[PDB]
RNA sequence: GAAAAGUACCCCGGGAGGGGAGUGAAAGAGUACCUGAAACCGUGUGCCUACAAUCCGUCAGAGCCUCCUUUUCCUCUCCGGAGGAGGGUGGUGAUGGCGUGCCUUUUGAAGAAUGAGCCUGCGAGUCAGGGACAUGUCGCAAGGUUAACCCGUGUGGGGUA
RNA sequence: AUGCCGUGGUGUAAAGCGUGGCAGUGAGACGGCGGGGGAUAAGCUCCGUACGUCGAAAGGGAAACAGCCCAGAUCGCCGGC
RNA sequence: CGCGGCACAUCCACCUUGUGGUGGGUGUGGGUAGGGGAGCGUCCCUCAUUCAGCGAAGCCACCGGGUGACCGGUGGUGGA
């Protein structure tokens, strides 16, 4: 956000008349170029978003995961849990003794005993769902981990 | 590049000119190169190089009559007119080494240098020259070659 | 001593005698004939092609000094007009020996 | 990955900055006259 | 070579050309002499100078252990200080500006046999 | 995003001043004055460079007078004879020569003198 | 009447210092104890003790 | 300044202020206080300047001064560059040539045509819209595309009117 | 006489035409050659010329000089004509 | 004209024998309003990498560097 004039209180008086005072052609004493002025062509609250095709979307994300796979950095999970609850420790041991890098991208759905729990406070890690499968993070992180509930989903999603 | 400016390389002779038969104009010019060292192949216009002039028999420089009762000389004071006008025959029967002197100076470049080669000028209206303690060496005039 | 033409110019050189010259193909340590147009041993004053075409100057390079660095621009008037560049000279300097 | 990701030859053309000097376009750099042109952009209509 | 004894004063007063007008009077004279004629300065301006070559004794002979006799000023300083300003009205309601101009003096003595 | 532009200005105006010093008043010490004399001095110095080349050639040839004339020959027919004799010497060594060897510039002269023709007729 | 132009830095310190007070002593001035100096105009009110300092 | 540890004490001084001690990692952190720019004032100092006129410079360019390499040499030499010659950075720059300040606006300007005292900071071609014409590039391919709205969490999937 | 339309050969990195996008100019001055107004006038003014230059072009020369004469600077050179 | 260094079109020969470049030759390169093309620098965000209280940034001076908008290095102050 910014503000202008208009949205600045006072300015309508127009002292310093224009013939005998040595002075400039005021006119106002909040234009730009006095301080306390207001901004020319300043930062409007702009709302934007570059609406795209989903042609282009899928194609994208599609292609990322490709180059990952033959790069062969997919690691398709069955689950994550001793039993019922989380574990930090034990997520950390598997994913560090598995992946062996920083950034981890996580594919799990709807389950949040310790798919969704055990990969928090993992700097470096991000998890999320199949329909709020984005392209940044998937470029982003190296080791793509996959749920077998995820890839039939999405996979028959996907025809 | 260079080899002349250099300060104590200036040798600065006593040249004499006995200035009777030779007319105004050619004297003050042979006079004036001379002076300044274009005869020289160390001449330097940065530097008041040169041999010095002697003018004798000023009163003699040969000047037609019809200009010594035409060609005036104009000494203009500062105050309104104040024009002293002044005939050239008559500053010869005064102070003929002022008109020689003038000529020579309105051959020399507008500069300071002009006042230091000025200095080293004398002249003398009569033939007689005080100054023999140096080196006098009579110079003569001619037109070279081609 | 000699005048030897090179580069364009002539320059005044002498056995054993350091000189900044024109950029040529050369590079550590060679010796790069170069013609003349006087040769002057003290006393005899050559002029001839007999001459000038039978001695040269053979000098060795040891390096390639940069010249100076010209910052520039040209300013007009009040039309409004500024163009700035530079400018240097890449010379190389010769030892003369012959 | 990111750091290899760039885009396609051809788009992203820079923006012409216009009041930046002489250097890129002028003074008034684009309603280089002093009539109507220097104030306000004239309907085509007219 | 010359162990020198400083001493200086802050937030004067006195304005800093009238200050250099009196210590131009001073540079390369000894103490005493200096002192003597600060004090039959007609300027009477010259005061707080004399005070603060007085210092200047005092810290040379007290701190430094030198003999005020011998002391000689190496050199002076008439420092602009901080400037304050008062307006003052005058006809017309032009409303103009008197400053109040201060110094920073220092002063630097030093024994020369 | 305020940037605020201080760094940038004060880039170009520092280089320039460092640059200004010797100038006299403010034009050594001010940006918006020294700039302007710097457009006039390096205006200058680009017509002078040229000057300056055009120059040295007037002082190496009234040199070159000099002593042509006390070897009682002018100029012009010193070097119509260098010409002629096919001396292809330039005016700045051939200057050098005049001070540091007048006898071989004397010999060059006699090259010249044998190369003329005879007079101003053809 | 105003000033057209600033005066150069040059003619500006010339004018400033040319703005000085003159110089008097005397020395030998013999007084009770101390030889205090003074001025010749006021050394007669010095050998009445009619000074202080 | 992390903390008040707020310079006890002593000495000039009417006091303010300062100095010597001292705290503090630091006082180049002293209430007037992080860094402390520029205009500006001022001290010291290398060079030039009181017979000379030019937008106040540039190019030539002498001779001094600072620094510095090679070298005769000081052989005191297992020390050093003292001094000197020569050579070379960075100042000053005697003296000569050359040359009518920026911008704006004008057929035409250095202007006796206008505006600017100097420094610092701020200050003027940008944004919304499935707007419109043309263009480069990227998806698809007689197709392409969704808006509103829904679900969902990083803005993903639906949704054919 | 010049000038102009059109054709056929010759010569020249190339200019031109049509088609789209984005601007400026829309006050001109002087000189050369032809003309009107004015007095056989003007540093006057209104036109014409596939005449130039300045304007938007620095440099040389004309003492100095936007418009005349020569000459169209990429940069450097202590090289020549 | 000579002796050398950059640049845009074009001709020729190569690398993808115009993606874009490499080697050579000719001609070209004064320019305001103004059109076109490629660039310099500052602040912020993301990603990767990386120096840093064994002293960052800012600032001052110095020595060098690029064709340009400018840069790098060294030293001092200061302290994130």
């Amino acid at each position: 956000s910014t503000k202008t004039r208009g949205e600045v209180s006072g300015g309508g008086r127009k002292p310093y008349r224009q013939k005998g005072t040595g002075r400039a052609r005021q006119g106002s004493t909040r234009a730009p170029q006095f301080t306390g002025g207001g901004v020319v062509h300043g930062p409007k609250p702009r709302d934007y978003s570059q609406r795209t095709p989903k042609k282009m979307i899928a194609a994208a994300l599609r292609g990322a995961l490709s180059d990952r796979a033959r790069n062969g950095r997919i690691h398709a999970i069955t689950e994550l849990v001793e039993g019922q609850n989380p574990s930090t420790k034990s997520a950390r041991a598997f994913l560090a003794s598995l992946t062996e890098r920083k950034q981890v991208l996580v594919v799990i759905g709807r389950s949040d005993e310790a798919g969704a729990k055990s990969v928090r406070n993992l700097p470096g890690v991000h998890i999320l769902a199949p329909d709020q499968l984005n392209t940044y993070d998937v470029l982003r992180a190296d080791d793509v981990v996959f749920s077998v509930e995820a890839l039939n989903a999405y996979i028959a999603a996907n025809t | 590049p260079t080899y002349a400016p250099k300060a104590g390389d200036t040798t600065r002779s006593w040249y004499v000119i006995d200035a009777t038969d030779v007319v105004l104009g050619r004297l003050a010019v042979a006079a004036a190169n001379l002076l300044r060292g274009k005869h020289k192949p160390t001449f330097a216009p940065n530097v008041d190089g040169g041999d010095f002039v002697i003018v004798i028999n000023a009163d003699k420089v040969a000047i037609s009559g019809d200009k010594l009762q035409h060609k005036m000389v104009y000494r203009h004071s500062g105050y309104p007119g104040g024009l002293h006008k002044r005939t050239i025959g008559e500053l010869m029967q005064r102070h003929p080494d002022r008109v020689v002197e003038k000529a020579i100076l309105g051959m020399l470049p507008k500069n300071r240098l002009s006042r230091q080669i000025q200095r080293k000028l004398r002249v003398y209206a009569g033939p007689e020259h005080p100054h023999s303690a140096q080196q006098p060496v009579p110079y003569e005039l001619k037109q070279v070659a081609q | 001593y000699a005048i030897v033409k090179t580069g364009g110019k002539q320059y005044k050189v002498a056995v054993g005698d350091v000189v900044k010259v024109e950029k040529l193909e050369s590079e550590q340590g060679e010796k790069v004939s170069l013609p003349v147009a006087l040769v002057v041993d003290g006393a005899t004053v050559t002029t001839d092609a007999k001459a000038l075409a039978k001695v040269a100057v053979t000098g060795e390079v040891l390096g390639h000094t940069k010249g100076p660095k010209i910052r520039i621009h040209k300013f007009k008037n009040k039309t409004g007009y500024h163009k700035r560049q530079g400018h240097r000279q890449q010379l190389t300097v010769l030892k003369v020996t012959g | 990955k990111l750091h290899d990701l760039r885009p396609a030859r051809g788009s992203k053309i820079a923006r012409t900055r216009v009041g930046r000097g002489d250097g890129s376009k002028g003074k008034t750099a684009g309603r280089g006259t002093k009539g109507t042109r220097a104030r306000k952009q004239v309907p085509v209509t007219f | 070579e010359y162990p020198s004894a400083v001493a200086k004063a802050r937030f004067v007063r006195v304005s800093p050309r009238k200050a250099r007008r009196v210590i131009d009077l001073v540079r390369g004279r000894s103490v005493s002499d200096a002192l003597d004629i600060l004090r039959w300065a007609p300027q009477a301006a010259s005061g707080p100078v004399a005070k603060v070559i007085a210092s200047a004794a005092a810290n040379a002979q007290n701190n430094g252990g030198l003999d005020p006799a011998t002391l000689v000023v190496a050199t002076v300083y008439a420092d602009q200080g901080p400037t304050a300003k008062r307006i003052r009205p005058r006809a017309q309601g032009r409303a103009f500006r008197i400053r109040r101009r201060t110094s920073h003096i220092t002063v630097v003595v030093e024994s020369r046999p | 995003a305020r940037v605020k532009r201080a760094v940038n200005a004060h880039k170009k105006r520092r280089s320039i001043l460092k640059a200004s010093r010797g100038y006299r008043g403010q034009r050594s010490r001010l940006y918006r004055k020294a700039k302007e004399q710097q457009l006039h001095s390096l205006n200058y110095a680009y017509r002078d460079r040229r000057a300056r080349k055009g120059e040295f050639r007037k002082l190496w040839i009234a040199r070159i007078n000099a002593a042509a004339r006390l070897n009682d020959i002018t100029y012009n027919r010193l070097i119509q004879g260098l010409k002629a004799a096919g001396v292809e010497v330039d005016r700045k060594n051939l200057a050098d020569i005049a001070i540091s060897d007048p006898a071989a510039f004397t010999a060059l002269v006699d090259v010249a003198r044998a190369a003329l023709p005879e007079d101003v007729n053809a | 009447a105003v000033p057209k132009r600033r005066k150069s830095r040059s003619n500006t310190r010339s004018r400033r210092s040319q703005w000085k007070a003159a110089k008097t002593e005397l020395v030998g001035v013999t007084v009770a104890g101390h030889a205090h100096k003074v001025p010749r105009r006021l050394l007669k009110a010095a050998r009445l003790g009619l000074i202080d300092f």
